[PDB]
């Protein structure tokens, strides 16, 4: 098995940039047998260069590739919104034939805070004796985040459920759910609820918090 | 005038076994190797097998062998994937792939089929309505959410006011949990507007033909 490692897994550049992503297999194979693939999101895997250096069909100008043995490189000129993907190398050198870890190209931008907002349960969802607490993290820049739950002051951990949305395809912006779910029971036994985040944009974790009523 | 169709989505019960197709157009089969590639949900591209539609002969990946099972009938020109004892961790996007014998030109990968394996009935979403605790949140404008739950199979529909609302909108991605998805969306608009007139989300779960509606107070 051929090993191939992609670096970096993720990296971030601002549009007319030039940027250089790298594959390196553990052993040798043929740059003709290495091959990319550019993938967006919910579509195929698409074949971009081939053979190392060879442009696929439709594919733009500002796209090169270069290598051989066990280094290979995939380079864009200048930058543009389209050419925010995924890209995958390939070998079909030797069985069973490998993929590297891809590296995920994304939109940088200027950093931003992101705008926290908590919501307590629904009556609705009460009378059915379940109870969840939500809490919505948006537009905010980088995707790093860390949120933390505090019920009375204590951490929890038990019943949280995360979700992200991928770069906004308009302002570039990262969005992200929060979501505590406890019974009628044992959340009507406590009395504050707090929704933490800490955010490259702040030494000071945001807070956002509720009492009952 | 190449091109590859890969057979419907498929929902399948867990211990049970699925044969997936893919039919080749513009070219013939026999000329080529295919191949299957499986790709898991955020995860990496991964190699299943291969084939020589001319002779039969084929490859597979030691973690796949026993489990999958490749052919090819070159007479109807199509390509087959036999996945038994499925599980959950078989529940990927499943794409059949051509060697082309000249790389150049064309798109030689399919479109993939979803393969999802539940043990779940088709369950409509429970939709709750999600309202500011009184709290200025942001300066003056608001946020308002709805939460929708334990539904199944993926996916629905979260319109806010039936459609006139589609600015500031923010609906993440379903999550599991307990065999069941949840998912929910947020709806930013100025302060000006809210609790002025009213909002509702619509949601939508085509697998169970069900549509509600819930407004926010």
């Amino acid at each position: 098995d051929i090993v191939l490692t992609q670096s970096p897994a993720i990296m971030s550049a601002s549009l007319g940039e030039r940027v250089t992503m790298t594959c390196t297999a553990s052993s040798s194979v043929s740059s003709s047998n290495l091959h990319w693939y550019q993938q967006k999101p919910g579509s195929s895997p698409k074949l971009w260069i081939y053979s190392t250096s060879n442009l696929a069909s439709g594919v733009p100008a500002r796209f090169s590739g270069s290598g051989s043995g066990t280094s290979y490189s995939l380079t864009i000129s200048s930058m543009e919104a389209e050419d925010a993907a995924t890209y995958y190398c390939h070998q079909y050198h030797r069985s069973p034939y490998t993929f590297g870890g891809g590296t995920k190209l994304e939109i940088k931008r200027a950093d931003a805070a992101p705008t926290v907002s908590i919501f307590p349960p629904s009556s609705e969802q009460l009378t059915s004796g379940g109870a969840s607490v939500v809490c919505f993290l948006n537009n905010f820049y980088p995707k790093d985040i860390n949120v933390k739950w505090k019920i009375d002051g204590s951490e929890r951990q038990n019943g949280v459920l995360n979700s992200w949305t991928d770069q906004d395809s308009k302002d570039s912006t990262y969005s992200m759910s929060s979501t505590l779910t406890l019974t009628k029971d044992e959340y009507e036994r406590h009395n504050s609820y707090t929704c933490e985040a800490t955010h490259k944009t702040s030494t000071s974790p945001i807070v956002k918090s509720f009492n009952r009523n | 005038e190449v091109q590859l169709q890969q057979s419907g989505a498929e929902l399948v019960k867990p211990g049970a076994s699925v044969k997936l197709s893919c039919t080749a157009s513009g070219f013939n089969i026999k000329d080529t190797y295919m191949h299957w590639v499986k790709q898991k949900p955020e995860q990496g591209l991964e190699w299943i097998a291969q084939i020589d539609p001319a002779n039969g002969n084929t490859k597979y990946d030691p973690k796949f062998q026993g489990k999958a099972t490749i052919t090819a009938d070159t007479s109807s020109n199509t390509a087959y994937l036999h996945l038994s004892s499925l599980t959950s961790e078989d529940s990927a996007v499943y794409y059949c792939a051509a060697d082309p014998p000249y790389y150049g030109h064309g798109d030689y990968w399919g479109q993939g089929t979803t393969l999802t394996v539940s043990s779940a009935k088709t369950t409509p979403p429970s939709v709750y309505p999600l309202a500011p605790g009184s709290a200025a949140q942001t300066n003056s404008m608001v946020t308002l959410g709805c939460l929708v739950k334990g539904y199944f199979p993926e996916p629905v529909t979260v319109t806010w006011n039936s459609g006139s609302l589609s600015s500031g909108v923010h609906t993440f991605p379903a999550v599991l949990q307990s065999d069941l998805y949840t998912l929910s969306s947020s709806v930013t608009v100025p302060s000006s507007t809210w609790p002025s007139e009213t909002v509702t989300c619509n949601v939508a779960h085509p697998a169970s033909s069900t549509k509600v509606d819930k407004k926010i107070v």
